């Protein structure tokens, strides 16, 4: 229809005129007065090796020791960051994958891919019995991105432009966060764990809540999609990390851009974003294996992390911030330091 | 009547004359002309400054890609460091003392310098063949529930290494001698001196028999069974307009190989067997050095078929040099 | 140590699970949905059906549960033997079969990889065009009216878009539904892509 | 967002030509790979042009080779497309689709329904 | 349902998404740019690890 069509676009404009209303000056006009952080050199630590296919995901544990890691061929294996062990290496259904993820309790391990399946295993629970607790069916589309926001619930990402959650009790999806045009690609929970950030493949993140399932807000200001996302740790801010090579730092209560992160020799495309433990090195993981570093207070890199040959498909920070593991897909997982 | 013998060399002029000398001792004009000398050891001097960046520059290239660090091209790199043995061993010392005319390195040094020269041209021999096993059986499939990985090439590149070491090893324990042979310039493996204390017949046809006609029978067999199956398969499809152009170009790369290998292996074959047959003759120092010239060039023209012709490396040579695409 | 023999002994397990999927030959099939396909596997997430004929052992991929725009779960088959099209002969889906076609032989992923194309549903094909011919969405483009140069037209117009700079091959086979050697047929193509890789990773091509 | 906006529809008796416009606001216009998609009345969507960055990579589909003519004006931030000759088997909707990734060859869902980066395009019906 | 309700559930929430009221943005940038430098200096990352309490020591 025409006229429903207009009136959008009509107020369409209308927030574009009120976010012109507030946008007098950015983070680069009034960081001015500060220090710089200087060119770090940061070297690799435990060059990890046991993969043979590509990896696509990561996430630490909450005690900052415990890595895991998916890949092409059939493997979920947990390691030991610290003497380079492999604790659990878990042969599941689906070859395919695409994103996995840690209990924040420790205990169990989610999984999943394009079999639109996310999976959770019931990790060091007795004689060898790594095995698959529930399975979270109904679920049309491929799988990007799960995360638990508790030991009970998840929050998985959808290819049908959903942000599905699921309460592992009873398998049963309990809200379905709809409104996006193009499939969700990642998450970021909230410290508050009440928030959480998504981001997709139309351009525009949207902040969801838990509890009443209402889109609270809606962020554009991209042009191609949006890979990975990740959430500043006060509960304020995000960054995006588009495919246009644009990380964008975004806020809320605002709307609008707080820095954009590009210059002319970032061609290819980013496809791992995560912050520091206060937030000052925003490290971003590029196509053409430079995954670097951004100084994310004066908009300017200050290092890169060159040890891959091929895509560095996912990277993750500890908890404590000691470490960074960056995953490629060249079946390695440089840890960083 | 085949020259005449000292105690550890021998050289094919005759000594009715009363002009023939030791080669530790006294320099060959009586043998050979002096200009011969400086044409071989120009030669020399050409064959070393072509060889080594040939050599060296695919080594280059293999160290700062990681594609190129396959389960399948390390056989060429050992072939690399074989002729890169061959040029560092063999031709600079054989330079100097072509340049120099006697051989004055001892007969010690020439015992450490014929073993480098045998070893180097044995790894490269040896590689090939070897080289020729893992391209028949990874491409033809004689075996079932088979692949090639790590495991098989370092196993092939050791069987190259102790093939080579079984060659160039038992003229240093007493089996055969390491005389300077040709022009009196080179340290050249036994395999023409009437000698009997040291087995040397038995020598000769040991040489013979393993490492010249079992290699030859390998290669031919591995060869012909490539373009038997490769042109199998292009009767096969006579549609796909790149199976077409693929049977050409390996019909085109084995006959290149096969003349590479026996255009520089088959003359001491051919000299081995006449001096062999014909017990007692007589030839010239400029006559004994030719399969040894045709030897020594295989140490710059190896790179230059395969891998110059090898489609992968060139790429990554033509990347490094940033001048001469094709 | 206790945990070290056991990081091992997982090591060693799964350089031994390395060998078995190190060795077959794994597929892909797009077909755009309806088509041939309930034969061609016969002979919702990842449908993966696995035949085996004469040492080689093929691993299919139907992907169909996943949605129409396909840029971001695409990249995890660059790596895959040879796509298998599966494309209908039912003229006026045929047009958004060709739209896909367009973009498999342009991109960075699938621009060294064969296509095993397959024109299927023959004998409905030959009595939907023997009274209504293909000269009536288009303008009068074959020129005649039978099975041969009418399927023989539809390889034209999907072999007319290829670039094939490099061994990019595309078989085709006019295939019915009731077929006996069409399993052959793919394998005597992946044997003759086999040969070209094998030939291309000892060097000499 | 991402506007494309476009211009220049009408009904034209067939050997007659026709120039429509996409102004393109939202994006740097100066390195996305430009698509001219087109969607019969009934059928499905069918790509058409393929006008790459810079002007030198320029594709065209089967039944048109020779009648339509694609030119980015970048200084003016605008695609052009130009039918001379066309024929009236074009009653179609046209719709300009902008390739997701910049400084990339890749145009992979520029056909497809529901996509995020094409606008409603204009209406190109014809007389006879 | 399914093609009435997406026509117009994404028209009545982008008219919700203008009444939620807007910050400058210099004052949220303040406020993340405060908690970002009250907390970098001690960040393990941006200082780095003197070789000790790092548990990522040199292996062999
Ligand atoms: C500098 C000289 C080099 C590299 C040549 C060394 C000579 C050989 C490896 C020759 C060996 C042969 C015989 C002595 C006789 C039988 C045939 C051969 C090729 C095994």
């Amino acid at each position: 229809l025409d006229q429903l069509r207009q009136e959008a676009e009509q107020l369409k404009n209308q927030i574009r005129d009120a976010r012109k209303a507030c946008a007098d000056a950015t983070l680069s006009q009034i960081t001015n007065n500060i220090d710089p952080v200087g060119r770090i050199q940061m070297r690799t630590r435990r060059t990890l090796r046991g993969h043979l296919a590509k990896i696509y995901a990561m996430h630490w544990g909450t005690d900052s020791r415990l890595l895991l890691s998916a890949s092409q061929d059939g493997k979920l294996i947990i390691w030991d960051s610290y003497t380079t062990n492999k604790v659990h290496a878990i042969p599941l259904r689906s070859s395919w994958v695409m994103t996995c993820a840690y209990a924040p309790s420790g205990n169990y391990v989610a999984c999943g891919g394009l079999d639109n399946i996310c999976s959770i295993y019931n990790l060091k629970t007795r004689e060898g019995n790594v095995r698959v607790s529930r399975e979270l069916a109904g679920h049309t589309g491929y799988l990007s991105c799960c995360r638990f926001l508790d030991d009970n619930q998840i929050v998985t990402s959808s290819g049908d432009t959903t942000c599905a959650l699921w309460d592992i009790e009873t398998g049963q999806q309990t809200t379905t966060f709809t409104g996006h045009t193009g499939d969700v690609m990642s998450l970021s929970l909230a410290p508050d764990t009440r928030l959480f950030v998504s981001g997709a493949c139309d351009a525009s993140a949207k902040l969801w809540d838990v509890r009443e399932g209402m889109c609270r807000q809606t962020f554009t200001g991209h042009e191609s999609d949006i890979n990975a996302i990740c959430f500043f740790p006060n509960g304020n801010a995000f960054a995006t990390g588009s495919d246009d090579a644009t990380c964008r730092l975004f806020d809320l209560r605002a709307d609008q851009e707080l820095m954009t992160y590009s210059h002319d020799n970032i061609i290819c495309g980013i496809t791992s974003v995560s912050f520091s433990k206060s937030g000052r090195l925003l490290l971003a993981g590029y196509d053409d294996f430079n995954c670097n570093v951004w100084d994310a207070l004066k908009a300017d890199r200050a290092g890169v992390l060159a040890g891959h040959d091929n895509r560095v498909s996912c990277l993750g920070v500890t908890d404590d911030g000691m470490a960074v593991a960056t995953g490629s897909w060249d079946s390695f997982l440089k840890i960083w330091n | 009547m085949n020259g005449t013998e000292g105690p550890n060399f021998y050289v094919p002029f005759s000594n009715k004359t009363g002009v023939v000398r030791s080669p530790f001792e006294a320099p060959q004009y009586y043998l050979a002309e002096p200009w011969q000398f400086s044409m071989l050891a120009a030669y020399m001097f050409l064959l070393i400054m072509l060889g080594f960046p040939i050599n060296f520059l695919t080594l280059y290239v293999t160290v700062q890609h990681k594609k190129l660090r396959t389960p399948l091209n390390y056989i060429l790199l050992n072939l690399a460091v074989a002729d890169l043995f061959m040029v560092f061993g063999g031709f600079t010392t054989t330079l100097y003392t072509s340049l120099h005319g006697y051989f004055v390195f001892g007969p010690t040094g020439c015992n450490l310098e014929g073993f480098f020269a045998t070893l180097g041209g044995e790894i490269a021999l040896w590689s090939l063949v070897v080289l020729a096993i893992e391209r028949y059986v990874v491409v033809c499939k004689p075996m079932s529930n088979f692949r090639f990985g790590e495991n098989h090439a370092i196993m092939g590149v050791a069987f190259t290494w102790v093939m080579a070491l079984a060659c160039a090893a038992p003229p240093l324990v007493g089996w055969s001698r390491y005389i300077p042979e040709g022009m009196q310039c080179s340290c050249g493996i036994d395999y023409y001196t009437p000698h009997e204390e040291t087995n040397n017949e038995s020598f000769v046809i040991y040489m013979f028999v393993v490492h010249f006609i079992i290699p030859l029978i390998v290669i031919f067999f591995c060869y012909g069974q490539l373009v038997f199956t490769v042109k199998e398969a292009a009767a096969q499809q006579q549609e796909s307009a790149t199976t077409q152009k693929a049977e050409k170009e390996v019909t085109r790369m084995v006959i290149i190989m096969v003349i590479a290998f026996l255009i520089c292996w088959l003359p001491y074959a051919g000299v081995a067997f006449y001096i062999f047959t014909h017990q007692g003759s007589d030839f010239g120092p400029i006559f004994m050095t030719i399969p040894a010239f045709f030897a020594k060039t295989s140490a710059v023209y190896n790179p230059v078929i395969y891998i110059m012709m090898n489609k992968q490396f060139r790429n990554c040579m033509v990347t490094t040099l940033c001048c001469g695409k094709n | 140590s206790a945990e070290e023999k056991h990081s091992r002994e997982l090591e060693k397990k799964l350089k031994e699970d390395a060998e078995k999927d190190a060795r077959t030959v794994k597929l892909l099939l797009l077909g755009a949905g309806e088509s041939g396909k309930s034969t061609i596997v016969k002979q919702t997430g990842i449908i993966e059906t696995q035949f085996s004929f004469k040492d080689l052992n093929f691993r299919m991929f139907d992907v169909g549960g996943q949605r129409d725009e396909r840029r971001k779960w695409i990249h995890c088959f660059e790596g895959v033997t040879a796509i298998i099209f599966c494309v209908a002969l039912s003229d006026y889906r045929m047009q958004e079969s060709m739209n896909l076609f367009k973009s498999i032989c342009n991109n960075k992923w699938f621009t060294d990889t064969s296509i095993i194309l397959f024109l299927n549903k023959k004998d409905l094909f030959e009595e939907k065009i023997k009274k209504s011919p293909l000269t009536d969405y288009y303008p009068e483009y074959a020129g005649s009216n039978t099975y041969e140069e009418a399927g023989n037209y539809i390889k034209v117009q999907f072999l007319e878009l290829n670039m094939a700079s490099d061994v990019k091959e595309i078989y085709s086979h006019m295939t019915c539904a009731t077929d006996t050697q069409n399993v052959k047929f793919v394998f005597d193509a992946v044997t003759d892509i086999i040969i070209k890789e094998n030939l291309k990773d000892c060097g000499l091509f | 967002q991402v506007q494309l906006q476009e211009s220049g529809g009408g009904l034209v008796q067939p050997g007659g030509s026709l120039r429509l416009s996409c102004a393109a606001s939202g994006f740097t216009f100066s390195n996305y790979k430009m698509n001219w998609v087109r969607q019969a009345p009934g059928k499905g969507l069918q790509w058409v042009s393929d006008i790459s960055q810079s002007g030198a990579s320029i594709s065209y589909t089967g039944s048109v080779k020779g009648r339509f003519t694609i030119s980015r004006d970048d200084a003016k931030n605008t695609l052009y497309l130009q039918m001379n000759s066309l024929k009236p088997a074009d009653t179609a909707v046209y719709y300009c689709a902008r390739c997701p990734a910049p400084f990339t060859r890749d145009c992979f869902d520029v056909t497809s329904t529901a996509y995020a980066y094409r606008g409603q395009g204009t209406q190109v019906t014809v007389s006879s | 349902l399914t093609e009435k309700d997406k026509l117009k559930m994404e028209v009545d929430q982008l008219k919700k998404e203008v009444t939620l009221e807007r910050m400058l943005v210099s004052k949220c940038c303040e406020e993340f740019r405060d908690y970002v430098e009250e907390r970098s200096g001690e960040d393990p990352l941006v200082k780095g690890i003197p070789e000790d309490k790092n548990p990522f020591k040199e292996l062999k």
